[PDB]
RNA sequence: UGAGAAAAGCCUUCUCUAGCGAUC
């Protein structure tokens, strides 16, 4: 139940509190990132399952990474990328591959993957990305455009 | 009612015969020097094909180390190895099960609790060791059966 | 097809629009059908289970739900004639009862001068012949619907008051019936 | 442990991986939830390669190389594309795995473990790849497993019999509408014109007469002649005039005219249906049992697969219980319906019957079997029944 | 309640819904002349009742007719019924044996009584 | 004298579900017709009041022989997956299609080209019937055409029906299923007697890890026959 | 040959099959003809089944191999109609013939042995 | 048997299966 949840709450933990060191967000802004954080992930870990639970819990952490770009440029600090982007960004990529796992046969669902990865991710996690497509969804011509495209 | 026996007469028992075996049997044919398949051929002059279940063999290999000789002569490529599924090692249930359910075999054993039991299934004959020779019960044609 | 459509009429000019599961792809079935379920008609043309016909297998079908459009158009005009005749011999009662109901009414004494003489209480027990002979002989509760229960006034009211409608149907009723007959101006002034 | 498994299906080929199993210990009460539960089943095993087949034909195509043990050209695409180049693979058939080593270079094992992974695929097999595919695997198995058999067979969708006892059963009924309707017909038109009843016999002709004069009130000159050509003889035509003129029946209303007309049209139009049905049974019966056709009528011979229930049916049946089948109808004793030259002695008419079921029973046994059906033998048995004819009525 | 109610109005699924007759005079009559078939014919014998009770569901209905059996297997239509106990009523060879059982009966009775 | 055409009759329930008794003057065991108004083997029909119902002959099949000598179960029931190995030409089939209903199927087995015709033609007229005109000896060569499957029906008739049986059990028997195999004792060994054989085909199901439940003979309408019921990896209780 | 007659006995087999047809004969135990051959079928009392392979029309025997499928009968086909007809007793070629069961006799050991090369010739 | 026996309406405590969840 909440054990898993308190898992992944601590793991957001750290990022978090360095957030807090940046002077980036307030200890009241970290409270409320936390509450909606944890009533995000109840719903993701239950034993009935829904798509649209996924796409919110990928389109909350999209905001709060857009939220945090736009705040580091007036701010003006450039260090600790590692220590929180890369970390959402890994968080978001776990999510995605459990919804893909979840949900094959969506075309959807791997296309909004694909363009997160394009985004936000390594071009070799992209280049895993489309194999995985292309694995099962070979009988559609229009994904070996794009992947040749690309 | 089983359609084998003619009243108390069992007329698919053939001339080849399936016979079980009792953890004793073998001990008192050794005792008494009797070799077990050439002494059983003697008694029904007929091909006969003694049967080891898995609780008769359990039951001599807790005998232990005293007892090797039987273990050694009950693995013998002519005999019949049958296994059986059943939680214990108990013999004796587990042989009248097998007379119940198909009434095919003849029971060769000299326990006498045993053969009084044996005594209420009907079609079934009973083997057993009487004097220095193999001796049958309830057979019609015993044949070269002990003459008393 | 068969599970999908249910409209008999429907399912048989769908049959003689397009003979073979493979002209379904191209030929178009909007006039007859809407556009979200003939998608779901195309969709299951390329995915079915049927073996192929024959031409001549193909052309016998054809010419069978010609026929059956065919009863349908006719019948359609049989009850445009039979409610033309109703309104003319009887009109009172067609606004009362409706027009089937009354023909009904009719076809069971043998004509509207036989009805005349009948009682109000007899025209609302008049279709159920069985379940009164079946009381009465048994000494049971007599039935109270009869050929009315098919009437518009009675069909629209609770199961609770279906039984006070029905004599209050068929009282007024017999009032028509007995204008119809003898009257000699034909018009639905007291029906009204 | 970690291998790749190739399991082969109607809707197309699946390569799956394997991550890791308890195998000395599967075959055991506890152990074997890991294959049946489908939660446990995922967190060892995975989809790595789906090819789905893109036609009926393409599946029959795999199907019967799967059988004969060789490798595909879609097998070895898939197998091609997704495997690294060291590597085991699990085969169900010993065949086809030394195919596949002969070919590529992987290492194919087709027992133990593999076995048992197989049994936990074909369990869950359709929540693996669900919606990866449009036809599902329930009614792609049960289309494959047909064509599959037709193959084998040898089968002909040429020569099934089912049209022949749906007709027959339709023409049945049709026979009572169209009755049922021409009594109402000749009623109705009584009330205007009740002359023409008994001129005509025919209620099919009765109806096309109908039509074409709506009153009696305007049948004269140029009509008269156009009334002669559909009646078969002029002289009843010239009478039919006459009975306009003076009749005894009562004039009626505009739009009960048009009402008769529409339904005495529609009986005309019911009729031809039915003409047309009988043709089509005709033809049919051509194609089915041509020498059952050829002996005894098409009409007959129809109604004789109808109370057999099938062409196999009536084929192996006894020469005796043949004859049965058409007692109720006198198919045999009734005799012009089949027709044939000469006619037998009231004396002689059970002894026909029997030779004549004889030659029937022969004769669908023809046809049944045949691997082209051809009427030569039903014409001979026809003359063989001309024979026995010509000798009893004439005594040699 | 409502839908244990509703259950036991069919037989189930199992059997594909068949439903309990309501029972009337015509069907009592018909199910009571089955359980007693063992004395109709006095050279036939049968096998003790499945049970003693009515079955709760059961449908009634007749043998279509074979064109195969004209001769070996039919009943002319004259001598069909539209019920069992009609055709008890109907032939001869039943109503002649229990008439005489059933007068031997009375008669020893009536020396039971005297 | 018999159950002639024309007569009233009453149909109630059998203890076993999906199958029905015809009771009247004389008994007669019946199943709902698939396909009203089609006899497949000259059967007598029964039609209720939309409903229509077909007599089982235990002579010609051996199902049926064994359902009236009073097995204890048979495991076809309404909606369950049977896998039918020796169909002929599918008179027992068609009875087994009666039972499994619209939701079941049947998948039947025939290596005879003869008789695998009639088995296509009535697969015509019953959507739940699967034909596959293959040897049962080669279960591998047919995999792709059968899922997972409930009941398993052996009628083949051969000296190796057992190992004909296991190989077929272990690749398409679901854990937990039932299997019904017919024995005629003259086809395995015609030397040794038949209650001999009985037990030897019973103990050789021991070897190939399934456990036989129960047995019978079918000696009013058969001789030297015998079905026998049992599981295949049971689950534990 | 007709593909259709597949159980086709070689010359030693047909040897013992002719020579059986004539002790069943003499025995009381022979059905001859294609119509008596069905009827022992459907009464299920027949043994094997015997059949000339050529019959002008092969087709007028090709039902019963339907029938023996059905009841696990064995079946074989001979090259000779007119052999066929002087085992079986008669002065005209037979195309057909069934050897019926019989309680008690003494044949049983030899069509016991024939039952067996018949089943050896399907593989 | 003997908080007699019988029938209706409300809370309390608990038992079985069946899907579903474990793929990051
Ligand atoms: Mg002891
Ligand atoms: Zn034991």
């Amino acid at each position: 139940m909440a054990e898993i949840i308190q898992e992944r709450i601590e793991d957001r933990l750290p990022e978090l509190e360095q957030l807090e060191r940046i002077g980036l967000f307030s200890h009241a802004e970290i409270k409320a990132i936390i509450k909606k954080a944890s009533d995000l992930e109840y719903k993701i870990q239950r034993r009935t399952l829904f798509k649209e639970d996924f796409i919110n819990y990928v389109q909350y952490e999209i905001n709060l990474l857009e939220l945090i770009q736009r705040r580091r440029t007036r701010i003006g600090y450039s260090f600790k990328k590692d220590e929180i982007e890369n970390s959402i960004v890994h968080r978001v990529q776990g999510v995605f591959q459990r919804a893909s796992a979840k949900w094959k046969d969506d075309v959807q669902l791997w296309l909004s993957y694909v363009a997160f990865c394009k985004k936000w991710a390594t071009k070799t996690r992209l280049s895993k990305v489309f194999s995985a497509m292309l694995a099962i969804h070979s009988n559609k011509p229009a994904l070996w455009i794009m992947a040749a495209k690309w | 009612h089983p359609s084998c026996l003619f009243f108390q007469y069992n007329t698919q028992l053939g001339p080849p015969y399936h016979i079980l075996v009792d953890t004793n049997f073998i001990n008192f044919s050794i005792k008494a020097k009797l070799d077990l398949v050439q002494s059983m051929m003697d008694c029904l002059y007929a091909k006969c094909i003694p049967c080891i279940t898995d609780c008769v063999m359990a039951e001599i290999e807790k005998l232990g180390q005293k007892y090797r000789v039987a273990l050694r002569i009950a693995k013998d490529p002519r005999f019949e190895r049958l296994p059986c599924t059943h939680k214990g090692t108990y013999a004796d249930d587990c042989l009248v099960q097998r007379v119940t359910q198909h009434k095919c075999y003849i029971v060769a054993t000299v326990d006498r609790d045993l053969k009084r039991r044996i005594r209420k299934i009907p079609g079934v004959p009973i083997m057993y060791i009487s004097n220095h020779r193999y001796n049958i019960e309830r057979m019609p044609d015993d044949y070269g059966a002990p003459r008393f | 097809l068969g599970k999908i459509i249910s409209d008999n009429l429907t399912y048989c000019k769908c049959l003689q629009k397009v003979g073979d599961r493979k002209n379904y792809a191209s030929a178009k079935l909007s006039e007859l059908l809407p556009e979200e379920v003939e998608a779901e008609v195309k969709a299951a043309a390329e995915i079915s289970m049927g073996t192929e016909v024959s031409e001549e297998d193909i052309c016998n079908i054809l010419h069978l739900c010609t026929q059956v459009i065919e009863i349908s158009e006719y019948r359609t005009q049989l009850y445009e004639y039979l409610q033309n005749r109703m309104m003319a011999i009887a009109p009172n009662v067609t606004v009362m009862v409706g027009e089937l109901v009354g023909a009904r009414l009719i076809a069971h004494a043998g004509s509207l001068l036989n009805l005349a003489k009948h009682a109000a209480s007899t025209v609302q027990i008049l279709g159920a012949e069985k379940a009164l002979f079946r009381a009465l002989k048994s000494r049971r509760d007599t039935p109270k619907y009869g050929l009315i229960y098919h009437a518009s006034l009675v069909g629209q009211t609770s199961p609770k008051h279906k039984g006070k409608i029905s004599r209050m149907l068929a009282a007024k009723t017999v009032l028509a019936i007995r204008y119809d007959a003898f009257g000699e101006d034909s018009s639905s002034a007291m029906g009204v | 442990v970690l291998l790749h498994v190739l399991f082969e299906h109607a809707v197309g080929y699946a390569l799956l991986a394997l991550k890791e199993v308890e195998e000395i210990s599967l075959l055991q009460p506890q152990v074997e939830e890991s294959v049946l539960n489908l939660g446990k089943f995922h967190s060892i095993v995975r989809l790595v390669a789906f090819c789905p087949f893109a036609s009926s034909q393409v599946a029959l195509e795999n199907a019967n190389a799967v059988s004969e043990g060789v490798v595909h050209e879609d097998l070895r695409l898939l197998l091609e594309t997704h495997l690294p180049s060291k590597v085991l693979l699990g085969v169900g058939d010993p065949k086809i795995g030394a195919a596949i080593q002969e070919e590529l270079g992987y290492n194919c094992q087709t027992g133990g473990v593999i076995a048992e992974i197989l049994r936990g695929v074909r369990l869950h097999f359709h929540n693996l790849v669900k919606g990866l595919t449009d036809l599902s695997a329930c009614k792609a198995q049960l289309g494959l497993g047909h064509s599959y058999s037709r193959a084998k067979v040898k089968f002909n969708v040429n020569r099934v019999d089912n049209m022949i006892i749906q007709s027959i059963s339709l023409l049945d009924q049709l026979d009572k509408d169209i009755n049922t309707f021409s009594m109402r017909v000749r009623e109705w038109y009584g009330y205007h014109f009740p002359e023409l009843v008994k001129i005509i016999n025919d209620n099919a002709t009765y109806c096309r007469l109908a039509q074409f004069i709506g009153n009696r009130r305007e049948l004269n000159e140029d009509k008269l002649e156009k009334l002669e050509e559909l009646t078969m003889d002029g002289a009843k035509a010239k009478a039919i005039l006459d009975a306009s003129r003076s009749s005894m029946g009562m004039d009626i209303s505009a739009i009960d005219l048009i009402n008769i007309e529409s339904f005495s049209s529609r009986v005309v139009s019911l009729s031809e249906y039915r003409q047309s049905l009988h043709t089509y049974l005709r033809s049919k019966m051509s194609q089915v049992a041509p020498s059952l056709s050829a002996l005894i009528g098409e009409a007959v011979g129809a109604r004789l697969i109808a109370h057999a229930g099938s062409l196999t049916n009536l084929a192996k049946y006894p020469a005796s219980t043949v004859q049965i089948l058409g007692a109720e109808k006198a198919l045999f004793r009734a005799l012009k319906h089949s027709t044939f030259i000469g006619r037998a002695a009231a004396k002689n008419k059970g002894r026909i019957s029997r030779y004549l079921a004889n030659k029937c029973s022969i004769a669908s046994r023809i046809d049944c079997f045949s691997e082209v059906p051809t009427s030569v033998f039903g014409e001979k048995l026809r003359e063989q029944v001309e024979e026995r004819l010509s000798f009893y009525e004439t005594g040699e | 309640k409502k839908r244990r109610k509703e259950r036991q109005k069919t037989a189930g699924d199992g059997w594909f819904g068949m439903k309990a007759p309501e029972m009337t005079n015509e069907l009592k009559n018909d199910l009571k002349a089955l359980k007693m078939r063992a004395s109709m014919d006095p050279k036939r014998f049968y096998k003790k009742n499945d049970r003693d009770g009515f079955p709760k569901y059961f449908q009634i209905g007749t043998i279509v007719d074979n064109p195969a059996d004209f001769y070996h297997s039919r009943i002319p239509k004259k001598q069909r019924k539209r019920t069992i106990v009609e055709e008890l009523l109907a032939d001869s060879e039943f109503r002649r044996y229990n008439r005489r059982k059933y007068s031997e009966i009375m008669a020893e009775k009536a020396a039971n009584a005297a | 004298r018999g159950n002639q055409s024309g007569k009233n009759v009453m149909v109630e329930p059998h203890r076993h579900e999906g199958v029905f008794i015809c009771r009247g003057k004389e008994d007669a065991l019946v199943t709902k017709n698939l396909v009203p108004g089609e006899s497949v083997y000259g059967e007598k029909r029964v039609s209720i009041s939309k409903i229509e119902y077909r007599a089982w002959n235990p002579f010609r099949s051996k199902l049926a022989a064994a359902i009236l000598g009073g097995v204890d179960q048979i495991h076809i029931k309404p909606g369950a997956k049977v896998l039918y190995l020796g169909a002929a030409s599918g008179t027992t089939v068609s009875h087994v299609s009666d039972i499994v209903g619209p939701d079941g199927l049947v998948y039947a087995v025939e290596f005879s080209h003869r008789s695998g015709r009639d088995l296509i033609n009535l697969a015509k007229k019953r959507t739940n019937i699967i034909p596959v005109i293959e040897d049962a000896r080669h279960p591998h060569k047919y995999r792709m055409l059968i899922a997972m499957v409930d009941v398993i029906f052996a009628d083949v008739a051969q000296p190796d029906q057992t190992r004909i049986v296991a190989l077929n059990a272990h690749t398409f028997l679901r854990n937990g299923g039932h299997f019904v195999i017919s024995i005629k004792a003259n086809c395995i060994d015609s030397t040794a007697s038949a209650e001999a054989v009985f037990a030897s085909e019973v103990k050789k199901m021991q070897q190939e890890n399934m456990k036989p439940q129960e047995q019978l003979t079918l000696e009013p309408y058969e001789r030297d026959h015998a079905v026998v019921v049992g599981v295949y990896r049971p689950p534990p209780k | 040959v007709n593909p259709k007659a597949y159980p086709l006995a070689d010359a030693h087999l047909t040897k013992k099959l002719l020579d059986l047809v004539q002790q069943s004969c003499n025995y009381k135990q022979l059905r001859k003809g294609a119509n008596e051959a069905t009827k022992t079928l459907n009464r299920g009392i027949s043994e094997f089944i015997v059949m000339a392979a050529d019959a002008e029309p092969l087709e007028i025997i090709l039902h019963l191999p339907l029938l023996c499928e059905d009841k696990n009968v064995p079946y074989v086909f001979v090259r000779s109609k007119q052999a066929l007809g002087r085992a079986c007793g008669v002065s005209r070629p037979v195309i057909a013939c069934s050897v019926t069961i019989k309680e008690g006799s003494q044949l049983k050991q030899q069509i016991q042995s024939i039952q067996q090369s018949i089943e050896r010739l399907l593989v």
